[PDB]
């Protein structure tokens, strides 16, 4: 609802196409921070809603090291960037499980401690 | 050698996504 | 005057209701330097304020309920009496509630403090910069207390204090009691520290410096 | 009954006329209440009146006519029982959160009247079961209601109430809301909090240490409000709290870091020069680390601290230019900032404050990249910073090159504007006034674009073409391009039969600026041919 | 120190390269472009014409913006024609 | 205010800061509301200063202030000058009621 507020102002002025859009600030970014998730949505189900706008190559769900349950945020890289422009913009503020999730562009830095979780995820997304 | 990592992904449907449609 | 560079605390200004004058000393004998223009008010107090970092300029409250800080200055060929700040206080006449008639100044120049007889006492908090600057006043109102002799305590920069002999206006018996006040710079308000009841004969207060 | 059943109608008729009635009707039925409110049973009034305010149907025009009757009735009777004081607060208090300030105030106008009527002892009994309440919205309401009571009666009478709630180990939520009461006490009382700051500090510090984070966070905000509202005077009472903040900053991160830094950020300007240099250079380490935080709550805190620090003597303007400044303009001037208003107001204000410590020539140097940018809404942001800065900065600093680049940036940012706003004109007019005699070479091409835009179809652009003449005239006389003055004047004369009133008004305004300045004899049309063209315009 | 700097640079590069979208990197232009699995049934229309991933459930999920961009897209594209055609004299 | 009876002045000890008036209320005495012959700057108390509140006209306290506010000659002869802070606190019955009718 922070970002959703921008695009309405932006569009209203007829900004139209990325050169003048704030989405142009990125261009080298693909991963999207996916916030305010419900707790029971897992990687496969976050890999349901987000293929509407593109083809995901990677995904990471943030979850506590001990109990292994959702922190409530994920990082999902689309194959073709412009999906990011599309997902952030179009799907932000949308309800799943009662709570309206947040998306925004992100620069994502991998962490050693999950290293195996990368191949374990990749191998499934490497199937396609 | 016990487990790769204690965490690991799922790739399993939750009842929430299917439920909302029906 | 007459010296390119000289600064000596020997010089004095003397006023009477309307009139005001300036004398010098250091010649051993009191000389008249200037008599200034005709004031047309009733000067109810006059006290030099010497503030750190500069001449001294006599702070002068009168009828008109103005606190007027005036700097006597040399302009054209003769001395004139030039004004810097006149802050409004109450109304114009010499009237019991209005805060004049007792004006005593923090010896370092941190603040002026005024009182009335009865009701209110004010304290203005002086500062110097590219131009002289007064703070918004600091009020204490003790409703029935007529005041006599406000004399003020020196302090080494701690927090300015002052002492009064106040007598209550509505009481069955005459009790005139001495009362200390401390402006607390930190929280910026005037506090009443100590209050002692002394025999009715009390007449005046004076400050003893340090005792060290 | 049948006699007194008539009063039962009359009030219900009056209460009808007020709510739904002709303007000449309700005006007579308000006069009847204010006189007769005494003779009617306050039971009968409130029991009949109050239920209306609980329906979901009533419009805002109809609601404020009912509240205006409660306010006029409460003003008279003066002795009111507790059952209704609970009812009235159920109705009145939810106003305090309402969207617009006009409603917010008329809600506050009630409770400050009720507080005196119902007296101190009665209301504080009605808040106690209410503050312990489980429901959130009810707690958010009576934080604001109990604070309005505090101003009316004075806070000291109400302070042991808060101290009971805040320090209460009984309920967690009483601690929480008991602390919110301190904000809206500190917000209402404004500067005057002060003398009460010591008594309030009983609540804040000890209630800070709570294991519940949402309480930990609230006090960190209630300090930043007490810190600001106090301003120069306070610090001596805030040393007690300064120690536990840092051990909270050096660990907790998250949103506890956003709140603790807001507190510490707003204590700085009231610290001594000795410490104030210390804590900022401490805090400036934290900010540099948090520039990447995507949260909003943190960005609002990062701006506050940058905003505060420049004032402090200890940091030099060299240190800023060398480090803080280049890492500022690049991160906070992204186009994603210019879009949302609540974070635009902050970044420009933060830029403007840094412009004092920073050389004016340094900030304006960095604002040329956004003034030339492609995005429209981003060029408008960088204009506000210059105009705001421009009054703030003198143009004496600028070398000739920026003076030429600045004006090209503005003309552009002037000639693509879409929405109508004052900012471009004041800005482009605060620049000219500063450098006026230096403007001469740049004044030829600018006037060409005014004459080009007065031919443009969209009527907004013919406003801004003429609105920017009224600004340049006092510049031009200094310049001496009188022929242009007579060139602009004729061109403004031939347009003076325009259709659009918004545009025709501003042309006359520029005519009025040219006329006053110029030699009376000189004017081209001239005057004797102008004035008879105006007389039919008065109609 | 130099070696350290080099290492840092390398890591930065790695970070950036990982982040970059795949189609741009091969790029050079503008059933999958990179042979990734693709959906089957007809998808909702889109600004960029991108096709949903094989794994899509088939429910509309949108705030409703993407359709409102077309309304503005159509508008702006229409008033370029309306401006001349409605001109008169 | 002279003609609008519900509004309540401040009447506290004036500090050192000057009141401001919006373009609309500009050139008015805050007491008698007369446009003629000003004399003295107004001075408002601290607790009418502080933050956003200080900027707003001292008459309507709604619009933002620009010019200083003066007392008229006649109100300086009577002495209503030095009563106190001449700043209106509430918005009053007239302003509200216009507001709601319009919407």
């Amino acid at each position: 609802n922070k970002i959703q507020q921008i695009n309405d102002k932006e569009l209203q002025s007829g900004i139209l196409s990325p050169h003048q859009s704030w989405h142009n600030e990125y261009k080298d970014n693909a991963y999207i921070y996916i916030g305010n998730l419900n707790r029971e949505l897992t990687e496969g189900d976050i890999l349901t809603v987000f293929s509407e706008y593109g083809v995901p190559v990677d995904v990471i769900l943030s979850r506590d090291e001990n109990t292994g349950e959702s922190q409530g945020f994920a990082y999902l890289k689309y194959e073709d960037q412009r999906s990011t422009i599309l997902a952030v913009d179009n799907l932000n503020g949308f309800k799943i499980g009662g709570r309206a999730l947040k998306i925004d562009h992100t620069f994502y830095r991998p962490k050693r401690s999950l290293q195996k979780y990368y191949e374990a995820v990749k191998e499934e997304l490497d199937r396609d | 050698k016990s487990q790769y990592i204690d965490i690991m992904p799922d790739f399993s449907p939750s009842g929430l996504l299917e439920l909302e449609s029906n | 005057l007459e010296a390119g560079s000289k600064r000596e605390q020997s010089q004095l200004c003397v006023a009477t209701e309307t009139h005001l004058e300036l004398y010098d000393t250091a010649d051993g004998e009191l000389k008249l330097i200037a008599k200034f223009q005709n004031l047309f008010a009733t000067i109810t107090s006059m006290k030099s304020l010497d503030l750190p970092h500069w001449p001294t300029f006599l702070a002068l409250t009168s009828d008109s309920g103005n606190l007027s800080i005036v700097q006597i200055i040399m302009h054209a060929g003769a001395l004139r009496l030039k004004t810097l700040v006149n802050q409004p206080l109450t109304r114009t006449t010499l009237r019991r509630v209005s805060p004049i008639s007792y004006m005593e100044i923090d010896p370092n120049g941190r603040c002026i403090i005024l009182s009335s007889v009865e009701q209110n006492k004010l304290c203005f908090l002086v500062d110097y910069a590219q131009k002289l600057r007064i703070s918004s006043p600091l009020e204490i109102i003790r409703p029935h207390m007529v005041t006599l002799d406000m004399a003020v305590v020196d302090v080494n920069f701690n927090n300015p204090c002052f002492v009064t002999l106040e007598i209550d206006n509505a009481a069955t018996q005459l009790s005139v009691h001495l009362i200390f006040y401390v402006l607390e710079l930190g929280l910026n308000h005037i506090v009443k520290k100590a209050d002692y009841l002394v025999n009715p004969s009390a007449n005046f207060v004076l400050s003893l410096p340090d005792l060290s | 009954l049948n006699k007194d059943e008539k009063k039962e109608r009359t009030l219900s008729m009056l209460l009808l006329k007020i709510k739904n009635g002709n303007t000449a009707s309700r005006r007579t039925s308000m006069r009847i209440l204010t006189d007769k409110a005494v003779t009617f049973g306050p039971e009968m009034i409130f029991n009949r009146l109050l239920p209306i305010l609980l329906d979901r149907s009533l419009e805002d025009q109809e609601r404020h006519l009912m509240i205006k009757t409660i306010d006029r009735v409460l003003y008279q009777l003066g002795d009111l029982t507790k059952p209704y004081v609970h009812k009235i607060l159920v109705v009145a208090a939810p106003l305090l959160i309402d969207e617009d300030p006009m409603v917010r105030s008329t809600g506050q106008e009630i409770i400050t009247n009720l507080s005196t009527v119902a007296g101190l002892k009665t209301i504080l009994t009605v808040m106690r079961p209410d503050i312990e309440n489980e429901d959130e919205y009810v707690r958010n309401v009576t934080s604001r209601a109990a604070a309005v009571v505090a101003k009316a009666l004075g806070v000291n009478q109400l302070l042991p109430f808060i101290n009971a709630a805040c320090h209460s180990r009984k309920s967690w939520k009483a601690r929480h809301t008991g602390i919110k009461i301190v904000q809206q006490i500190g917000i209402l009382l404004g500067i005057g909090v002060l003398n009460h700051l010591t008594g309030l500090m009983s609540c804040i510090k000890d209630c800070l240490m709570d294991d519940h984070v949402p309480v930990r966070i609230v006090t960190a905000h209630t300090l930043s409000t007490l810190a600001e509202n106090s301003y120069p005077y306070g610090i001596e009472v805030f040393n007690v709290v300064l120690e536990p903040l840092w051990k909270g900053i050096r660990s907790h991160r998250g949103k506890v870091l956003s709140s603790f830094l807001k507190a510490v950020g707003s204590m700085i300007p009231l610290m001594d020069p000795e410490y104030a240099g210390y804590y900022t250079t401490e805090a400036m380490r934290i900010i540099r680390r948090e520039f990447d935080s995507p949260d909003d709550e943190m960005k609002k805190t990062i701006l506050l601290v940058l905003q505060k620090c420049s004032a402090v003597e200890s940091i030099t303007p060299k240190f800023l230019r060398e480090e803080i400044a280049p890492e500022f303009f690049q991160k906070f001037w992204v186009r994603r900032v210019a879009l949302d208003r609540p974070l635009n107001k902050v970044v420009t204000y933060t830029t403007v404050t840094l412009a004092k410590k920073l050389g004016c020539s340094y900030t304006i140097d960095k604002l040329l990249t956004p003034l030339r940018d492609e995005a429209e809404p981003f060029r408008t942001m960088a204009v506000h910073a210059v105009t705001r800065t421009v009054n703030l900065l003198g143009t004496a600093d600028l070398d000739e090159r920026l003076e030429t680049r600045l004006i090209d940036a503005l003309l552009i940012a002037f000639q693509e504007q879409t929405n109508s706003d004052s900012i471009i004109f004041k800005g482009f007019g605060a620049v000219t006034v500063s450098l006026d005699i230096r403007m001469k070479p740049f004044l030829a091409p600018i006037v060409s674009t005014i004459l080009n835009h007065l031919k443009h179809k969209t009527p907004l652009v013919r406003q801004h073409a003429a609105d920017l003449c009224a600004i340049l005239i006092p510049v031009i006389k200094n310049c001496h391009e009188f022929e242009m003055l007579n060139k602009l004047n004729i061109i403004l004369y031939e347009s003076l039969g325009e259709v659009y009133p918004e545009v025709l008004g501003s042309i006359i305004n520029a005519m009025y600026c040219i006329t006053s300045v110029m030699d009376l004899d000189k004017l081209q049309p001239p005057i004797n041919q102008i004035l008879p063209t105006l007389t039919p315009i008065l109609r | 120190s130099k070696y350290e700097d080099e290492k840092a640079a390398e890591r930065e590069q790695y970070l950036k390269n990982l982040n970059m979208g795949d189609v741009q990197k091969l790029g050079i232009n503008v059933t999958s472009l990179l042979g990734r699995k693709l959906y089957d049934k007809p998808a909702p229309e889109n600004r960029f014409a991108i096709m949903p991933g094989s794994r899509w459930d088939g429910v509309h999920r949108s705030n409703g913006f993407e359709e409102k961009w077309f309304a503005k897209q159509n508008e702006i594209n229409e008033k370029k024609v309306q401006s001349y055609t409605l001109q008169e004299d | 205010s002279r003609h609008q009876f519900d509004l309540i002045m401040c009447l506290k000890q004036p500090g050192v800061q000057t009141g401001l008036l919006c373009e609309k209320c500009d050139g008015k005495c805050p007491i008698c509301d007369s446009y003629v012959r000003p004399k003295r700057k107004v001075r408002v108390c601290e607790n009418c200063s502080f933050g956003k509140q200080a900027k707003n006209c001292i008459i309507c306290n709604l619009n933002v202030g620009v010019n200083d506010a003066f007392y008229c000659w006649e109100c300086c002869r009577l002495g209503k000058d030095k009563d106190g802070c001449p700043r209106i606190l509430n918005l009053g019955s007239n302003r509200l009621d216009r507001h709601f009718e319009k919407k």
